[PDB]
């Protein structure tokens, strides 16, 4: 693991996340 | 649908949870070595 | 009632994380900041 | 963003995350 | 069944962003002192 | 708090929320 990688899937996760939980403001 | 989408945000949240605690190790190891660097100078 | 509560409790907790993704952020650079300094040093 | 108001902000999510999870301990 | 895994999980995930809060705020303790030490010195 | 308590704590939470989110997946 690298700091540069680390970055990358701290924003992929953290996109995803932000997509599931708008997703269920629609309940 | 809202409970599904509810195990995947914590399942995913989880995941940053990890790198969370990857990162704040490598920082510990980081200043301890530091630390020690200047108490042997 | 139960549901409504969890999410919310997710959109809060994913505020807490992206403030401890800053934290350790800031530390990183200057931890690296520091052990640059006293490799030039 | 300063480590004054981090520490703010996290003790904000903190207590209502703390609210929520105990409005729900009563289902 | 699913809403109570969710729930406890939850609660244990407030745990863990708990003792990462603690890391972090120890580390940035850590390395403001070392850098006002190289400061003094 | 030590680091070596805060290491095991975190596993410790770490595989309880493995367990449960495994015990959801089979909603």
């Amino acid at each position: 693991m690298t700091w540069m990688e680390w970055d990358r899937e701290i924003n992929n996760y953290t996109s995803l996340i932000h997509s599931l939980i708008e997703e269920s403001q629609n309940q | 649908q809202q409970q599904n989408n509810l195990l995947r945000a914590i399942e995913a949240q989880q995941h940053l949870l990890q790198l969370t605690v990857w990162g704040i190790k490598q920082l510990q190891a980081r200043i301890l070595a530091v630390e020690r660097y200047l108490k042997d100078q």
